[PDB]
């Protein structure tokens, strides 16, 4: 996987790494999942979601 | 905005209204709880540095509801490179006196990564701009925010299509030719708001341009993408006084 082409595969940020690799990474106020592109939120109010919205879906 | 519609109160929690002795100057977008980032131009006659207001949480102007959140401009940070009452560079950061307390109508938009920035937002199409500037070329402005949805066009393509100040790499343009749809006064300094996978970015700065909704044009947008590394290092920076730093770019 590279980075360049659909995002890595990575819900957020990605980096591409020295052979086949590729790690994606997460903004403050959120944790990368163990399938290694998903990001979750860790606290009540993370950058870029709207609560209103976010818990009109919950 | 021109074109859009209301922006259902809450929708938009990381819109800042700027003031200045009460009234309305910009926009602004929050991408911390100290940090806000807005349009260069919008402080090019400043007199009194010290009478800089930014709103969140901020929907009808006509009203107090208690969910706004005001605080004074501590800082504007404005790079070197920007040259006042001019298009390139447009983009400067503020340092609020103490910082806004995250709600459900107060919360930051994402300063993405430069890389994924360009790799991938840069290519979603449709983008969100937002503020209480006027509805119409030479009509009043909003007393309620307003949103509008935007397509993003490659440089080249914005060129040919485009019938004076130059479009730089500084800068994207986005909207309609067509003359129904724009961002205008009063909205500079707003944010450019794209989705990806759930999550919303700061991709652009509503900049200036050809009057507003003028046929044959499109929006201007500062290219946040470019200022990335800019903001990250001043954010890490300590205070300096004086309200106006003129930091060096890049
Ligand atoms: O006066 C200067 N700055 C003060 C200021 C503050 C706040 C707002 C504005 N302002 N005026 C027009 C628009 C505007 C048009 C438009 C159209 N489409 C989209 C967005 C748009 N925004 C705007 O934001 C100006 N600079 C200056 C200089 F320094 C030298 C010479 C001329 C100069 F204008
Ligand atoms: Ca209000
Ligand atoms: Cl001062």
């Amino acid at each position: 996987l590279i980075c360049v082409n659909e995002n890595g595969g990575c819900e957020q940020y990605c980096s591409d790494h020295t052979g086949t690799k590729r790690s994606c990474r997460c903004h403050e106020g959120y944790s990368l999942l163990a399938d290694g592109v998903s990001c979750t939120p860790t606290v009540e109010y993370p950058c870029g979601k709207i609560p209103i919205l976010e818990k009109r879906n919950a | 905005i021109v074109g859009g519609k209301v922006c259902p109160k809450g929708e938009c929690p990381w819109q800042v209204l700027l003031l200045v002795n009460g009234a309305q100057l910009c926009g602004g977008t929050l991408i911390n709880t100290i940090w806000v980032v807005s349009a260069a131009h919008c402080f090019d006659k400043i007199k009194n540095w010290r009478n800089l207001i930014a709103v969140l949480g901020e929907h009808d102007l006509s009203e107090h509801d208690g969910d706004e959140q005001s605080r004074r401009v501590a800082q504007v940070i404005i790079p070197s490179t920007y040259v006042p009452g001019t298009t390139n560079h447009d983009i400067a950061l503020l340092r609020l006196h103490q910082p806004v307390v995250l709600t459900d109508h107060v919360v930051p938009l994402c300063l993405p990564e430069r890389t994924f920035s360009e790799r991938t937002l840069a290519f979603v199409r449709f983008s969100l701009v937002s503020g209480w500037g006027q509805l119409l070329d030479r009509g009043a402005t909003a007393l309620e925010l307003m949103v509008l949805n935007v397509p993003r066009l490659m440089t080249q393509d914005c060129l040919q299509q485009s019938r004076s100040p130059n479009i730089t790499e500084y800068m994207f343009c986005a909207g309609y030719s067509d003359g129904s749809k724009d961002s205008c006064k009063g909205d500079s300094g707003g944010p450019h708001a794209t989705h990806y996978r759930g999550t919303w970015y700061l991709t652009g700065i509503v900049s200036w341009g050809q009057g507003c909704a003028t046929v044959g044009h499109f929006g201007v947008y500062t290219r946040v993408s470019q200022y990335i590394e800019w903001l990250q290092k001043l954010m890490r920076s300590e205070p300096r006084p004086g309200v106006l730093l003129r930091a060096p770019f890049p």
